[PDB]
């Protein structure tokens, strides 16, 4: 996907206003609560038996931070997401067997959480650019499956 | 169960036509292909047409929350319109549902808990399934 200079600058500025710890925990927690089959991949994280248990799980939060850190790498390489995410794509396909549809779901939960976090600042225009970002990341991660 | 999705819908302002209008605006901007279903609409930002349509969508969903026991019956005419007459590709319902969640979360994050998020996602998917059926 191609972001213009202005689209890139806008997603950069907005990400900087974000509490990454909160957004990471919120995103991965909501993935597990809203799409409960994704819990199968995270058995080792412990108690996921209720929404409150999921959102209060420290391993979910710490993992969410690692996922956000990967999005950060992506934002610095929007012209080469496939190369950037090649090892992670291999991990999710060949080791973890995550169906690539779930990459799209996580991206869209991130968009819902950015909206939740940022309110009016997350404008319809801001969202358009962020949809390009999360689509690009999902596509890059799905590449080893191809 | 049917009271709680109903409760959640009101608490995040699902009744509000303005939020329906914002969800449409978000959809049109993020997913430009969806505009091809509305060639008769002025797309100018403060569009009277988008405002009125936002109210239609909000009102229809708000009515539907009172009829969770029988959505196919409640949405019969709307299903005919979307599935038989307009032939809306099912991907588009997922785009609008997502933009509605984005909108509701935007304005009322305190009420848009993970549990409410899950319930409303299921509700909007259920409505989508009915509207995509013949
Ligand atoms: C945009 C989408 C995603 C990104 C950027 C992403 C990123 C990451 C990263 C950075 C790691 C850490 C690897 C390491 O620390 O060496 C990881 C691990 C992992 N990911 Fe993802 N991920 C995504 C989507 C998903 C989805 C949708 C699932 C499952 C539904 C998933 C399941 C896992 C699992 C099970 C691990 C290993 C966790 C552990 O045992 O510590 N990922 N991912
Ligand atoms: C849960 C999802 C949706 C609901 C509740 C909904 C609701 C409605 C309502 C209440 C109307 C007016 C019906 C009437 O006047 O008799 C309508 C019309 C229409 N809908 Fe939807 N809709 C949904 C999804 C979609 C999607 C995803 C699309 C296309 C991207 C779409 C395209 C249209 C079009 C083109 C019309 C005709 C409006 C006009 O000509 O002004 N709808 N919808």
């Amino acid at each position: 996907v191609h972001l213009s200079g202005e689209e890139k600058a806008a997603v950069t500025a907005l990400w900087g206003k974000v509490n990454v710890d909160e957004v990471g925990g919120e995103t991965l927690g909501r993935l597990l609560v809203v799409y409960p089959w994704t819990q199968r991949f995270f058995e080792t994280f412990g108690d996921l038996s209720s929404a409150s248990a999921v959102m209060g799980n420290a391993k979910v939060k710490a993992h969410g931070k690692k996922v956000m850190n990967a999005f950060s790498e992506g934002l610095h390489h929007l012209d080469n997401l496939k190369g950037t995410f090649a090892k992670l794509s291999e991990l999710h396909c060949d080791k973890l067997h995550v169906d690539p549809e779930n990459f799209k779901l996580l991206g869209n939960v991130l968009v819902v959480v950015l909206s939740h976090h940022l309110g009016g600042e997350f404008t319809p225009q801001a969202q358009a650019a962020w949809q390009k970002v999360v689509s690009g990341v999902a596509n890059a991660l799905a590449h080893k499956y191809h | 169960d049917k009271a709680n999705v109903k409760a959640a819908w009101g608490k995040v302002g699902g009744h509000a036509g303005e939020y329906g209008a914002e969800a449409l605006d978000r959809m049109f901007l993020s997913f430009p292909t969806t505009k091809t279903y509305f060639p008769h609409f002025d797309m100018s930002h403060g569009s009277a047409q988008v405002k009125a349509h936002g109210k239609k969508v909000a009102d229809a969903l708000t009515q539907a929350v009172d009829h969770l026991d029988d959505l196919p019956g409640a949405l019969s005419a709307l299903s005919d319109l979307h599935a038989h007459k307009l032939r809306v590709d099912p991907v588009n319902f997922k785009l609008l549902a997502h933009c509605l969640l984005v909108t509701l979360a935007n304005h009322h994050p305190n009420e848009f808990t993970p549990a409410v998020h899950a319930s409303l996602d299921k509700f909007l998917a259920s409505v989508s399934t009915v509207l995509t059926s013949k």
